[PDB]
C-alpha cells in the first residue's frame, strides 16, 4: 500500500525518536544517570532534562510559532496560539532507575484544544505508535483495532495504583476487588502511556487509573478513540479532562466497568 | 568464630553443631533465619530435613515473635 | 561451562524462535486454530533433551511426568510461561527450564525470545543476564519498593484473602508490579528490577528455573508461613532476606484468619 505523513506527525515522530535514542544509550550505561525525588516515591533524573530539551528543540527548529506544555518547563507560550504540543519526555521514571526496560516517550498536538496527531514511543522495544484525527492508529505502520471483549468475562484490566496520592488506598483496593469479582486479571506496567497504547492494540482488553496528569494521557487518549474505543472520568462523564480520573477500552468494556464501580465510589472521585 | 546465646539456646543445636555455624558465619539465631537448606549442606551430621526444622525455628522466634 | 546447561539453554533458544514466529502470524481479534504453540515448543525441548540425553525424566503441563530410566535427573519444564499475554500479542512471556538432581536443583534457565534475554542459573556458581553477573536488591525494608506479583485467577476461592493482603501491604510498599509471567517476575527479582515477589497456587514448572535465580543473586525463597514447602504448596514469597522478612510479617495476620 502506498504510505503517507502528516507534517506535524512527522515532526512529532522526528522528535520522539530522537529523545527514544539518548534514553537507551543511558540505560545501557547508567554511570552518569542521577535521580532527584519530586514528592512521594516520584522521581525525576538528569536523563529526563535532557531528553526534554531534545524534543523541545526538534519541534522548535520546524514550528517555532506553537505553543509547548511540559511538566518541569510548564508552558512555553507560543505567538500561534491556537496549537499546543503536550509532552512526557519520559513516562516510566521509576522502571528506568531499577533498569526494568518498560518505558516511553509521549507527544500530542492539540488544535484548538482538540487532539490531532499523537506518538507513543517504546526505545527498547523499537515499538513507534501512531495516530491522525481521522485516519486511524498504527504500531509499526499496522493499523489498529483494540479488542473484541462484549462485557467483563475473561478480560484483561490495565491500571496503575496511586502510589502518588495515598488518601486514595482504601477506595481503589476496593475498587480492584469488586472489578475482580467480574474480570479475569490485572496488568501493572509502570507506563500509563504504554499502558493506554495496549488498550488501542488490544494487547489488554481496558485500563483505569486515578489522578493522571494531562501530558500523561494525552497522546494515549488519540490511539483508544482512533482504533475504536473511548474515555471517560469514573462516572461516565467528560471531567477526565480536568481530574485525570481515566477509564478506556471499548465501548461495551467501559459500559461494563463503570456499572461494576458505581457503588465503590467515593465522594472525591464523583 | 564464636556463636551467641541465642544460637546455642536452640532446641537440637549441640554445642558442636552451634560452632560448625559459626565457623560459616552462622552466629546468631537471627543470622540462621536468613540462611537457605542450600546454604547448610554437607555439614557432618546435619541432614537436610533438620536444617529444614532449624531454621524454621529460628524464624518463629526471630521475625514472628 | 555445565554441560546440562548448554543443552537446557539450546533448547529454550529453540522453543523460543518457534514461539517468535508464531507470535508473527494472525491473532484471534484479527482472524476474527489447530496448532497448539506451547505443545510444539514443548516438542522441541524434550526432542532436544531426548538427543543428549535420552535416561533423563522430563515432567511438563502438557504432558505430566514421562518417566526415564534415570530417576535421579528431573527436567522441570513450562514451555510457555505467559499464555494469556501470547494470545493477546502483549510480547512479555518466557521459556522456563530447570534440572534437578536427587531433589536439588542445579541448572536454571529463563528465556525471553522477543527481547532476546537469556536469564541462566547454576547451583554454587552465581546467576547472569546475557553474561552480566546478578546480585538483587539492596532493599533495606520495604520502603519506596516495587513488589512483583499475580492475581489468583486460576483459585479464586482465594480472591478476597488476596485482596486484603495487596491492601496490607501497600501502606507499606510504593507499589506493584503485575506482569503475566512468574518466571520473567522471579528472573526480575534475581536483577533488582522489582525488589521482591509472591503469588498464591503457582505450579512447580511456573518456579523451578526462576526460584534458583533468585538465590543465586543472594536471596531467599520460602512459603507463605517462612517454611521451606513452597515446591509443595506452590505459594511463593521471594527477595533478598530483608525484604523477604518484612513481607511475611505484614502478611501473617491474614493469613491466620483464612486458616
Ligand atoms: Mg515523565
Ligand atoms: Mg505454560
Amino acid at each position: 500500500g502506498a504510505m503517507a505523513m502528516h507534517p506535524m506527525l512527522n515532526i512529532a515522530v522526528r522528535a520522539a525518536r530522537k529523545a527514544g535514542n539518548l534514553i537507551a544509550k543511558n540505560y545501557e550505561t547508567p554511570d552518569a544517570v542521577e535521580a532527584s525525588q519530586k514528592g512521594s516515591n516520584d522521581f525525576v533524573t538528569n536523563v529526563d532534562k535532557a531528553a526534554e530539551a531534545v524534543i523541545i528543540d526538534t519541534i522548535r527548529k520546524s514550528y517555532p510559532q506553537h505553543t509547548i506544555i511540559t511538566e518541569e518547563s510548564g508552558e512555553l507560550e507560543g505567538t500561534d496560539q491556537d496549537v499546543q504540543w503536550v509532552i512526557d519526555p519520559l513516562d516510566g521514571t521509576t522502571n528506568f532507575i531499577k533498569r526494568l526496560p518498560h518505558f516511553a516517550v509521549s507527544i500530542a498536538v492539540r488544535i484548538k484544544g482538540r487532539t490531532e496527531v499523537a506518538v507513543v514511543y517504546d526505545p527498547m522495544r523499537n515499538e513507534l505508535f501512531t495516530a491522525t484525527r481521522g485516519q486511524g492508529a498504527q504500531l509499526n505502520g499496522y493499523r489498529l483495532r483494540g479488542s473484541t471483549a462484549r462485557d467483563l468475562d475473561g478480560t484483561i484490566l490495565a491500571t496503575g495504583f496511586p502510589f502518588k496520592a495515598k488518601q486514595y488506598a482504601t477506595t481503589y483496593i476496593n475498587i480492584v476487588g469488586k472489578l475482580f469479582n467480574e474480570c479475569a486479571d490485572f496488568r501493572r506496567t509502570g507506563s500509563a502511556a504504554l499502558d493506554l497504547a495496549y488498550v488501542a492494540a488490544g494487547r489488554v482488553d481496558g485500563f483505569f487509573e486515578i489522578g493522571l496528569r494531562p501530558w500523561d494521557f494525552a497522546a494515549g487518549e488519540l490511539l483508544v478513540r482512533e482504533a475504536g474505543g473511548i474515555v471517560s472520568d469514573f462516572t461516565g462523564g467528560h471531567n477526565y479532562m480536568l481530574t485525570g480520573n481515566i477509564v478506556a477500552g471499548n465501548p461495551r468494556v467501559v459500559k461494563a466497568m463503570l456499572a461494576n464501580m458505581r457503588d465503590e465510589l467515593s465522594d472525591a472521585l464523583k | 568464630n564464636k556463636p551467641a546465646d541465642d544460637l546455642l539456646n536452640l532446641e537440637g543445636v549441640d554445642r558442636d553443631l552451634a560452632f560448625k555455624l559459626a565457623a560459616r558465619g552462622v552466629c546468631t539465631l537471627e543470622d540462621l533465619a536468613e540462611q537457605g537448606i542450600d546454604d547448610l549442606a554437607d555439614i557432618e551430621g546435619l541432614t537436610d530435613e533438620k536444617a529444614g526444622a532449624l531454621i524454621m525455628a529460628a524464624r518463629n522466634i526471630c521475625w514472628f515473635g
